[PDB]
């Protein structure tokens, strides 16, 4: 009908087996947990026997490509995106290394109780 | 310092360690309490029983849940050094039970263990809405988390009347309850003020009457309730008072409780909440409220700072001590309220400035919904194969070379 | 059914208008009546409705708001919703859907809805 | 569970039909109840027949 999918996860051993087993292309990064490596090795349509043991030693920017599109399984070094994705979060140590701060408790109870609620 | 080479120092990043969830698991007689105390002491700024920041006060905030004491002594520095400690004994802390009341006291107030809840909550709700609407025009339910005050003694005079009342059934008269003299009760608003005397049920049309909806069905349950109203072990949840000398909290003294748990009354950086004095199987009553108030404050304070492009400036850390006493793996209904607030903090606490430290010594009994959210692990000695397997099934690194060093660690 | 005034019920659709008050069941022929087939099988269910119909965080689901501010959202805005999630209004090639403010217990349903649509 | 419920009800009713010195009691406190009276109660409930004569109490 005109649809596809892309599943991104860091714990492949906890994802549904039915959906994950119908994937024809794979992009693998560093894995350090034995269960994840075993599950990936079981669900991997390729002839990789010894090149699949380099996962626990892969560096930064290196990926293992296996699937129908590639003629041979291989290892590819990727570049960096421009711009770069970045998340916003508060750093507890930096904010803990400052002077004493007082909130405004009066303002946080007017919003808390907006005519009950 | 490194164990193999004591000439090399060990340092960790602080923005990746304390900004996420942490777990401390070990064995008996290994040094778990000492390690936690050392980490917290390095965080606050105590070195060799000295306060480094004697002239300036820093922005550090830690809350500890203790069920075996063992932690006040770690923060009793000398009086000369400027370091105030907020120690709260819950048994003598006077926590109100009407703010949330949904899963702490009303869980055992109109139901104990029976399916009779199907008719236990049918008229109490109306009476409590009557009271909380006569105090001020609002709306309330059986479950209601708003910080409002109601009189329990009055509203349960209605419940006592429920099994001490007989509805009139005389032909030619409205279906309104008949008093002992013969007065017909127009509205049940007079019941909660004080219980009244009603004539006995009869079939003759002269004094025809029928037993009330809940007449004589719950005498033992109300006996247990009025026993708990003056129980010699529940004075801390404003229960032995029931509107007495300490009842001057109408609608606007809610700030005191928050300032007490947070510790903004005496400029303290460490708060200790002791649960040793409280008896067992009544400790999950207060956890669901202490965990909820801080989350609500953090959420509502974070919301009112995006209008000017800012973020939260008062992050908090919560230190659990024995997670298998109130967050078990195989449990029934006695541990329900806590295991939802802790889940909310563990799944929605990173965008609102709130983290968790989970300390235990039997990892195979803590809920996996909470222990799988942790990013950093400090492992002490372990000598049980079940615990070793459970830990090695969750560690980010599961290399065998690092798993054979556990039961060889001093 | 007999109400307080004794008026009968021509059609049950009157239940879709307000909270009617009924009479009291009795064995005497003067006011002979009995309990309905479902008189106490929904006690906490109504309370759980009342809890979820006033939660301010579940505002994007339009459960609340009996007010006429958006009560006109009948079956004539179905095309705009589709064009918003497909990027055909103010044409775009990437559609990013953020779900970081949704409560963790109502996250699956939104994904199911969008996928099925 | 039906016989358990009948046993519970009979034990509750017979528990302090003559024992007022326990002001606060529901089921469990150590007080004496005659088991033969409970057995007779259940046997009468099994043999219970309700009178339906008009003009007389439904007893």
């Amino acid at each position: 009908y005109g649809l596809s999918l892309m599943v991104v996860s860091q714990r492949p051993s906890e994802v549904s087996d039915t959906i994950l087993s119908q994937c024809n292309n794979f992009i693998n990064l560093r894995l350090t947990n034995i269960n994840d490596q075993n599950y990936i090795k079981n669900l991997l349509p390729d002839n990789s026997r010894s090149i699949s043991e380099i996962l626990p030693t892969l560096g930064a920017g290196e990926c293992l490509v296996v699937g129908d599109s590639t003629p041979i399984p291989s290892i590819v070094k990727l570049e960096l995106p421009n711009p770069e994705p970045r998340s916003q979060s508060i750093k507890f140590h930096k904010k803990w290394s400052e002077s004493w701060r007082t909130p405004s408790f009066e303002e946080v109870i007017m919003r808390w109780r907006k005519e009950n609620g | 310092n490194l164990a193999q080479n004591e000439e090399v120092s060990f340092t960790l990043d602080g923005d990746k360690f304390f900004s996420k969830h942490v777990a401390v698991v070990g064995s008996t007689g290994s040094g778990k309490s000492c390690a936690v105390a050392k980490i917290l002491q390095n965080v606050v700024g105590i070195n060799d029983a000295r306060n480094i920041n004697k002239s300036d006060k820093k922005n550090s905030h830690i809350i500890i849940f203790d069920i075996h004491s063992e932690y006040k002594s770690a923060f009793e520095i000398d009086k000369n050094e400027d370091f105030n400690l907020n120690y709260l004994d819950v048994e003598k802390l006077k926590l109100p039970y009407w703010l949330m009341n949904s899963e702490e006291l009303e869980t055992l107030f109109i139901e104990s263990n029976e399916q009779n809840s199907h008719n236990q909550v049918s008229q109490f709700k109306r009476a409590v809405v009557l009271n909380k609407e006569k105090y001020n025009p609002e709306f309330k339910k059986i479950t209601y988390d708003s910080p409002v005050y109601f009189n329990i003694n009055e509203v349960f005079n209605y419940i006592y009347n429920l099994n001490e009342e007989v509805i009139n059934k005389i032909e030619g008269e409205p279906s309104l309850p008949k008093l002992s003299n013969g007065e017909l009760v127009e509205n049940r608003q007079i019941y909660f003020n004080e219980k009244l005397e009603f004539t006995s049920s009869n079939t003759s049309k002269a004094t025809k009457a029928s037993n009330g909806p809940f007449n004589g069905e719950f005498n033992r349950f109300l006996s247990r309730f009025e026993t708990k109203l003056t129980d010699k072990r529940l004075e801390f949840l404003l229960l032995n008072q029931d509107v007495e000398e300490n009842s001057k909290y109408r609608t606007e003294h809610f700030e005191d409780i928050l300032k007490q748990f947070m510790g903004y009354l005496d400029r303290s950086n460490v708060s200790i909440i002791d649960l040793s004095g409280i008896p067992f199987e009544v400790l999950s009553i207060t956890i669901s409220l202490i965990s909820r108030l801080i989350f609500d404050f953090a959420f509502h304070y974070s919301k009112l700072q995006h209008q000017k492009d800012e973020l939260n400036d008062i992050p908090f850390m919560i230190v659990c001590e024995e997670a298998h006493n109130y967050i078990p793996r195989t449990g029934g209904i006695e541990f329900k309220a806590a295991k939802k607030s802790i889940e909310r903090i563990a799944k929605e606490g990173r965008k609102y400035g709130l983290s968790l430290m989970v300390v235990s010594q039997r990892p195979s009994e803590v809920s996996d919904t909470i222990l799988s959210q942790c990013n950093n692990f400090i492992n002490l000695r372990l000598t049980n194969i079940n615990d070793q397997n459970y830990i090695k099934n969750l560690l980010p690194d599961n290399s065998r070379s690092i798993s054979e060093i556990l039961p060889t660690l001093g």
